[PDB]
């Protein structure tokens, strides 16, 4: 249930050690590819001419074992950032040697340490190896939660441990990593191996690692408190951290000697089994974590059958649609008018008939008379509709194969029902679709939904920022991938400020010269130090009175699978200090053919205006 | 054992004149270590011409004598080992193998009484051991980086030097509630106490400079590479022998001026040991499997 | 063992039909997505306003069944290329409707017919659908081996079947397909569903389909000759064709009614089992068919351990290397000099020691004294070498970690042995490597190999031409993918002329001012009508006297896995008529840093010079 | 090209400075008592269309000592101009050599090697490699002119130049490559945010044990103003002989010297710098047997990406 590995600096017999490690219960071994104490010379004689083999042989293990069980380790004497010139030059050649020796064996990952503020030459040498040869290896940077200088025992008479509280100073190891990956151009091959210490730092320091590519978690044996029966366990503060890392599916690493004279691995498995069972949304979205998809345009495109099927497999949203119609029937037709009044219900954008069926179920429980119309422009869905109307519905449902904005209806409607909302509410163009169907609504008719509002919250996710970069394509703008929204189940991320409302649409629209174009400015108070990469978009909708749907995390309709958050990215990440406000601007723009969004950050610093005039992204009308 | 691995780490002459040898294979299929005794020092390193021999599970990073019978060993396994010579001095038997360091034990030093010791490790910790009870009395994380060297005081059992890659040299004294004290450039690599002045010591850095330090300073550019060791002669007015990664040996006077210069070695010069019998004799082992004997011009 | 499907034009009950078809033994069903007789109107009233459902519902099958078992079919009345304007306009809207209905269901493939010379508008309408929406569907064009006009019974008094032999005229159906895919820009989504007829055409007509993307083979029941026990079988000429299609792994389709009143499917399975067992090369290369790989550059790059391992798992090449050394020892050291003479054997480019071991095995069987040197520049392989020299070899093998062109050898050699050959012989730069090691060869020394020659043969493969197009990358020349060789196990292809020798290298080189640059002109007589897409490159080498290695298909060393042919492509395909000669020119060019090839076709028409000055491809010195 | 050599020859200041450097080296090597007994072996490595050879001649007439010239040149087109000069005017004194100075097997060793192999960032035309390859044929007491050169760097703000570097995007390459390569430019609409500091230094001849031409330098620039950093102006200084020097460092510029303009090392993203902050840059000089390149990253007030890693955007051909 947990992918785990053992970290060692002593492997006398590579095959014996691996056998013992696997028998212990591990899945991989972190061992040095050269003897850790074997300092080598590459410049001056006669140590440079050192004869004999330089390390053990590749033949000692099969290609599968080298590719699946061995995570290499950089030799501890390799100091590319030394103040001594000879040590730097020596360590440069020495570093390339071990990386190229690990590439030679096809090792799945290779560990390099970050234990000081200046790792410029370390980064240079790594960047240069990444651009040399036919690679694939992952590079895990071993970086501690707390610097070893900030966790030393206060036992130096003339150098006491500074007892002052430094909020930003406590987060020095994150800047070690931040600066290192900036130098290396956010290479998708450089990930974090976060070293957990004896006493956990302040929660802000821990929160600094949210949205970072943590691939491994290093738990040293010395952090395990021994229990009553003499077995290793962890504090409830440490346990909570383990539970946060289990969501990111990191590989647990156990380093150091046995101090409970395995049990550490068994304790991790016990913890893994004692986590809450995943809810419906959680079990559905598994697989889609941080996977960027294109937002659907059901107006411009005809949705596939298998797509309509998944939108129909959302019971919560259809039970909420039914009860909204149920309440509107009662509030419109009093019990004395029970059979004298027939309500004209038009399902605009009917799909393969799930709203039409909900409209029917809502008439049986509200016991009122309804006359249905199922308008739909996708002719393929219309086939499913016309076969439903023949086999079950009959004269009650009048199938209309047209665009709701073109349709010349026979009579006006009492209730127009629709499911035209995207993850950013108005992104599938409901404001234009229901505006075009407003003339055939009674001067007292009800639209379901009657209101919808989009939300935005600033986020940090170098994992998602890196994923948006990967979306560069040929024959287009090299930066277009940053000027378009993405539907994504955000997961390895940090939300830097609570969602605020963005754009609001109401139906029907009685405003004199309404206009669907928008411009909104939002100010986000940021309580932490961070790097802004994008803006999560969410939505809320009022179907009827207290019957609502929501994808805003704090008011999420439980068990509602039908939507994932949208992601509005920015070309360049923006450093934000604690206390600073992130000021974003969003526009909803349009012409007779297209609808698009534009957005710019104006604080703490300006960004470029993203998607000016829909050059990267438009929604088709 | 039928062979001793090419990487000779430690050379220590005892009171009568026997030679202790620590060695490891820092390359090849197997990365293990070995302890050897040479009653005939001129025979070394001949595996067949030895008096006693043993093989340890992991490499020998450092060692020291525990009187004339026992040997204290700092292993790559993270354990501190104790190996005592038998009644005939032909077999080497293990007494304790205690894994207390979470990483390679890099340096070892026996404290004045002879019943206590200090281990310095790459795991950043320093440990004070009771050899008789076979347990650690105290654990000190005073350094920030790997511990390079620990040098127990010639005459004070609670005093010992330490130096680490964190650029710190610490003067210890277990009697104080904050026992370390920062004394002071380039990283400290080797620590040697003066055998006649319990207030003076020498330290060698990674830039090849050796320096003279009085607890309450003088410097010289000896080597072109990191100073691996500093060892004083048994003389009443000692000579200082400085080992190095530039494969050379130098013997300096009181004012750090060079007298001897030996290029005999073709790989890293690891350890040095002056003869208890002939004070003009210095023995230097290295990573080139040599056990070179030197005649210092006195 | 054979992927097969049933073709039908009558599916009264879609679920019943599928059940019967699967119970019969099929894997998929080709059925119409609309009723074949249901002509629809899209322009004039009142047939355009035809009410009711337009076809059966998507709900009748699960998404998996629609995606894995249903191959759609275009309605037989859809004639986009009609001479009648109204029928063309009607069929345009009608064609898009059925393609979009099949895209809606996510069908794995959709059949469209080619049964006339002019399918321009058919192609236009298909090309326009391919650029409309979010696709993935395969389009199989049903095209007959023999046109139905050329297989009619000679029963028309005033229109007799022309009894004259027309070589090119018999290949009219291939030009129907050729012109159709040219119009559609060689879309990787358009494949051939080749219809096999009652009497097979001439073999040249059949050969015309080599190198074409045949995804399905349509066997109609009427082509099965009934045997003694009353079961359907095929002629030995038809059986041979089935065996050629089984190499291309096509999906067999059975169309038409049961005339042996399944058995047809069982006969196909019997045929599949009666094919020859695949040899070592055949079973090894399976998976690599027409997969383009980059040619290795062991000089410029350090080969990985798992790569050296596969080059060592070729017994034939090492037994041939051993016997070449075995014969050279005997021919150099007479039995009277048995222990007086020690030969200086230098394995230049030793790798992980397989040639050194072969050199040892060759001294035990030739019973002569040898002194070995294992030169190698890749330091990672040198680790494996130095561990071999310690554990087994000893003083006999002197490991040298250097480039053979830099090495200052202690004494001269009697025999230099090397394995520096690529699929085009000199493409790993052996001519430069052994030239640099020639000074330290005795004035009477033997090089193994002593000679190597590259070969070239022109080829047709629209499958491989399409695969090279797919290799376009951003940040480079949009056409660079056509100016570089590829190592590939050529499979779906046609070789238009037998291999001819190209470049020849000899070792040692006693020519006054030798020069490794080359220029060769080859004339290839073409006996068939075809489309040239590239030139297969092969090689032959003389290790010692009659001990040779070869990848030339007609002289291939059996069981030799170590190399696959190279492919030298051309930017634009070239039509070649029967009787025409394909004249190619090849250059081997160089400077002090790089070595490259250039090539141009000069007949029947000129091509552009490919890779001028190594702008797309160089080999690093 | 010929018209290019012509403009490099139309710089009187640099040739009068080259002459006086040879003038002083002749006197400091050949005493008046050895006036006609000593002939100095002067080799103009990289002779071009003969302007240094003529300066070497003018320097022998005014220093009144005997010289034996060698005009080494690899460009065969310039060699045509050289061989026509040697025929029409020079004669037996000048021995034209059509070869690469790193290949040439000279007849005898030289007393003085003279060269003009410097770029705007001093070592950017690869003088360190060219004169290293010609060092074996120098006398164990020979003088190289120039004997030393040092590059300089100063951080700059110029949205005009930053915009000009963006405009250099080209198809079929990295969309950002235009920011990972130096440019020779007469900087004008700009602000220099800190005074030039020395970067890389080369000396000739090179007696260091295992010399190595690869470099790594870290410079800290104190910034007294609020600004936006777009690049680093590169400049150079060279010691021909003793007090005879050439310079393009603005504060020590050799007057009337047209032969060079500053180099511009840009950065992909501009960096905000507040008053009091230090701009910390790192520069590397990297190489292999075929190419030489630079890499550079800003590490304060914020990090930048490493520019030109492994010469992916820009290399200098060896
Ligand atoms: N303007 C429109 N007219 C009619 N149906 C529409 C319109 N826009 C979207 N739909 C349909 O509404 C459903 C919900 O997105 C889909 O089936 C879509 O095809
Ligand atoms: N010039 C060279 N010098 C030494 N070994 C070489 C040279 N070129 C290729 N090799 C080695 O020869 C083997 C066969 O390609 C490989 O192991 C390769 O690395
Ligand atoms: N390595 C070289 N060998 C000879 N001449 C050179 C070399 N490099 C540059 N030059 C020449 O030196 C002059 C100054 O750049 C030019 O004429 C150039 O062509």
């Amino acid at each position: 249930r947990v992918s785990s590995g053992r970290d060692l600096n002593c492997v006398p017999e590579i095959a014996d050690t691996l056998g013992a490690v696997a028998k212990q219960g591990f899945d991989f071994l972190c061992m040095p590819v050269f003897h850790p104490r074997f300092k080598r010379e590459f410049i001056q004689e006669p140590a440079k001419n050192r004869p004999g083999p330089q390390t053990r042989s590749d033949l000692l293990l099969s290609g599968r074992d080298w590719n699946t069980l061995i995570v290499g380790k950089l030799s501890p004497w390799i100091r590319p950032d030394s103040k001594v010139e000879k040590i730097r030059r020596n360590s440069e050649a020495a570093m390339l040697q071990e990386l190229n020796f690990g590439a030679y064996l096809g090792l799945p990952a290779f560990l390099l340490p970050l234990n000081q503020e200046d790792n410029t030459n370390l980064a240079r040498v790594l960047t240069n190896h990444i651009h040399t040869g036919h690679h694939s290896s992952m590079f895990w940077m071993r970086v501690p939660l707390v610097a070893p200088e900030d966790l030393r025992d206060d036992i130096i008479e003339n150098a006491p441990t500074t007892h002052t509280e430094e909020y930003s100073g406590e987060e020095k190891t994150w800047m070690w990593w931040h600066n290192f990956r900036t130098l290396c151009d956010y290479s998708k091959r450089i990930a974090v191996a976060l070293e957990i210490g004896a006493d956990l730092p302040s929660n802000h320091v821990i929160d600094r690692w949210l949205g970072e590519p943590i691939k491994a978690a290093i738990l040293p044996t010395s952090i395990f408190l021994t229990n009553k029966k003499g077995f290793p366990v962890l504090s409830k503060m440490h346990q909570r951290l383990i539970f946060r890392l289990l969501k990111l599916e990191v590989q647990f690493i156990i380093t150091g000697t046995n101090h409970h004279s395995c049990s550490y691995l068994q304790y991790l498995e016990y913890l893994s089994q004692n986590r809450p069972p995943p809810n419906a949304y959680e079990l559905f979205a598994k697989g889609y974590e941080d996977y960027l998809q294109s937002p659907l345009q059901p107006l411009m495109d005809n949705l596939e059958s298998q797509t309509y099927e998944v939108f129909e497999k959302d019971p919560i949203k259809y039970s909420q649609y039914q009860q909204a119609i149920y309440k509107c029937l009662l509030d419109r037709v009093p019990e004395e008018e029970k059979d004298t009044n027939v309500q004209v219900l038009m399902v605009l954008g009917a799909g393969r008939g799930p709203l039409v069926n909900a409209s029917l179920r809502a008439a049986k429980q509200a016991d009122r008379r309804i006359k249905l119309y199922a308008v739909e422009k996708n002719p393929n869905a219309v086939v499913t509709l016309e076969n439903w109307q023949f086999e079950e519905w009959g004269s009650q449902v009048t199938v209309v194969s047209s665009d709701m904005r073109e349709w010349v209806a026979p009579e006006k409607a009492d209730i127009i029902v629709s499911e035209l909302l995207g993850s950013f509410a108005d992104n599938e163009l409901s404001p234009e679709c229901l505006d075009g169907a407003q003339h055939f609504l009674k001067d007292d008719g009800v639209s379901i939904p009657g209101e919808y509002t989009s939300f935005l919250a600033p986020i940090s996710s170098s994992k998602l920022y890196n994923e948006v970069r990967a979306c560069r394509e040929k024959d287009r703008d090299p930066e277009a991938q940053f000027e378009m929204p993405y539907v994504v189940r955000l997961h390895n991320f940090h939300q830097l400020s609570a969602p605020q409302p963005c754009f609001t649409f109401s139906h029907p629209n009685r405003d004199p010269m309404i206009d669907n174009n928008r411009y909104c400015t939002l100010e986000f108070p940021v309580e932490v130090n961070t790097v802004l990469h994008g803006f999560a978009g969410y939505f809320e909708t009022v179907l009827y009175q207290d019957i609502t749907l929501s994808i805003r995390p704090e008011t999420h309709s439980p068990g509602m699978f039908s939507w994932f958050p949208i992601l509005f990215p920015i070309k360049q990440p923006i450093t934000v200090r604690e206390g600073q406000t992130i000021c974003v601007r969003f526009w909803r723009c349009s012409n007779s053919k297209k609808v698009w969004y534009e957005w710019a950050v104006t604080a703490p610093v300006c960004s470029a205006i993203h998607n000016p005039t829909g050059r990267s992204y438009t929604i088709g009308l | 054992p039928a062979c001793m691995e090419r990487q000779l780490e430690a050379a220590r002459y005892r009171s009568d004149g026997a030679l202790l040898l620590g060695a490891s294979s820092l390359s090849g299929r197997c990365w293990a270590g070995s302890l050897w005794l040479f009653k005939d020092p001129c025979a070394a390193p001949n595996e067949g011409f030895c008096s006693a021999g043993v093989q340890t599970e992991a490499g020998v990073a450092d060692l020291t004598w525990v009187g004339e019978r026992g040997i204290l060993v700092a292993s790559d396994s993270g354990a501190v080992e104790l190996w005592e010579l038998d009644e005939n001095e032909t077999l080497i038997v293990s007494k304790f193998c205690k894994y207390e360091h979470d990483d390679i034990v890099s340096t070892v030093s026996v404290l004045s009484s002879g019943t206590q010791a200090v281990s310095g490790s790459k795991d950043i910790c320093i440990k004070v051991w009771d050899l008789a009870q076979q347990v650690v009395l105290s654990s000190y994380r005073a350094h920030a980086a790997q511990v390079t060297c620990v040098a127990a005081s010639p005459h004070k059992d609670s005093v010992f030097l330490s130096c680490s890659e964190d650029n710190r040299i610490l003067l210890w004294d277990t009697r104080c509630p904050k026992p370390a004290s920062q004394i002071g450039g380039y990283l400290p690599t080797s620590l040697a106490w003066h055998p006649q002045q319990s207030e003076v010591f020498v330290f060698g850095d990674e830039n090849g400079t050796v320096s003279l330090v009085d607890t309450k300073v003088l410097s010289s550019a000896v080597h072109s590479q990191c100073v691996t060791g500093l060892v004083f002669s048994p003389h009443s007015v000692p000579f200082l022998a400085s080992l190095s990664e530039d494969c050379s040996l130098a013997v300096l006077d009181s004012s750090l001026s060079e007298l001897f210069r030996s290029q005999a070695h073709r790989d890293f010069v690891r350890d040095a040991t002056w003869s208890p019998l002939n004070h003009s004799l210095l023995t230097t082992v290295g990573w080139d499997h040599q056990v070179v004997h030197h005649v210092v011009p006195t």
